[PDB]
């Protein structure tokens, strides 16, 4: 169960990532025209990146029993909500009582991943996902916090 | 690789996952397809391909 | 077709042309800091660049 | 505000539920290619209609804080979960602490309506940027 | 001890009845002349079917001490009351207290079905099914739903 989760990052968000899911030699393009190339893992060269320039950044996120969720909600067979963080599904003591775990997006959005004892298959996890938050809007604010370095 | 198949009157039906995936729903695992060509030249006509799991 | 490319710091001149009468299909194409327009179609001729990027 | 949710039904299921929210003329299909045809809210014609087949049926409910809910679940700000039925959510006896309230949608699945005071749609979802104008500055060209 | 038990129901309530009361082949007339045909435990051919319509179907109810009654209420020797869903007679931890076990009937009506340690026969059950609900006033309604469906 493999999902591409496409976001935009800032330079310190960019550079966070790309050392925690090391990256040997790439250029990363900006939203304004700016780039960062990595070199063995190091930055090498930058362009002028101003403030709130924007990354597109593609991350796969596995959901799967045997590794760790970072958040997470539970469903005990009695009736008790608990949740857990950055811990595996299997780590639970007593998985056995366990009947609902809904993944959490940092959007207080629960997707269901975990039911009927067996984990959601990727299709009804997209489903799920675009179920999870329909009416979400979002703040519309644009700045362009740029204009073309050079004399020209 | 540019081969070139040369197929008139002939049946590819069934190659894939047909046999199983559900109807009416876009969103599903579809497998397996029949007659994949790249960067080839075919010449076939009046052929029948029914029923592939994918293209 | 360039679905990903990334086509650009061209020294001099347009980054990404198509002219002629001709297609090209730039879905999520990148051409910044080109000598000249990073994309441009020319003499009826048709470019789909829909996520692309030009900077 | 008007929440979509996708749900698959048996024969008896859908029945009942067309009848419940009144359709006029459509026809539903199955997973196995068997199809039902109401006409006139009337069940015209079936076609080899086995048992566990999964009739797709999307469902529009609308959700307000005066209507009452058939089943939500509702989160405060220190951690604790609650679940609540038939109940509007103007009806909670403490909204002041009440953070967070989803929709439990009868398949386990769960769709955020209420965030931190507000209906889903009135919030708003700040993203985050750091606050500064325009560069608007000439800079050396290495070329 | 088995209870014919004769009741009307709509399309969903019958579809429902039939498959879990599994009918290879039949045909099931309606109040108002339209019929459902199953062939192989699957549904063939409706005729015009409008909602309310009522179906008559007859199941037997068979009231054992092993097998599973779906409400039946308990009391024992001390005086204390209890309910029981969806378990056997013989699955209560001690049998031997319990004194008298009478069926519920959806009605709020209780029907005796265990005394003196061993079950009521079936003709003192009938007595019993008569007796327990007498001034039982059903609402009486009537709508037609339907009118000769062709043009003639």
């Amino acid at each position: 169960l493999i999902i591409k989760h496409q976001m935009k990052l800032h330079l310190n968000e960019l550079v966070d990532w790309a050392w925690r899911n090391g990256v040997t030699s790439e250029k990363f393009h900006s939203n304004n025209g700016s780039y960062v190339i990595f070199d063995h893992s190091a930055v090498v060269e930058t362009y002028i990146i101003n403030k709130n320039d924007l990354f597109n950044v593609t991350e796969e996120i596995e959901i799967t029993l045997d590794k760790p969720i970072d958040y997470f909600l539970e469903k005990d067979m009695y009736g008790n909500y608990r949740e857990h963080f950055g811990i595996a599904i299997n780590d639970l003591l007593f998985l056995n009582t366990t009947v609902n775990i809904w993944l959490v997006n940092d959007d207080n959005s629960h997707i269901l991943i975990y039911k009927d004892g067996k984990l959601i298959d990727e299709y009804m996890y997209h489903q799920f996902e675009y179920e999870a938050n329909q009416n979400k809007h979002i703040y519309p604010n644009n700045k362009a916090s740029g204009t073309y370095p050079h004399k020209t | 690789n540019g081969s070139h198949i040369q197929t008139n009157y002939c049946d590819f039906s069934y190659n894939g996952n047909r046999e199983q995936l559900e109807e009416y729903n876009k969103d599903q695992n579809m497998y397996g397809d029949g007659l994949r060509i790249f960067n080839s030249s075919l010449t076939g006509n009046y052929m029948t391909v029914n029923r592939c799991g994918e293209i | 077709d360039l679905r990903s490319s990334d086509c650009s710091n061209s020294q001099t001149t347009y980054g990404v042309i198509a002219t002629r009468s001709s297609n090209i299909n730039f879905d999520k194409g990148i051409a910044n800091g080109c000598g000249a327009s990073g994309i441009m179609a020319n003499r009826g001729c048709s470019i789909d660049a829909t996520g692309a990027t030009a900077s």
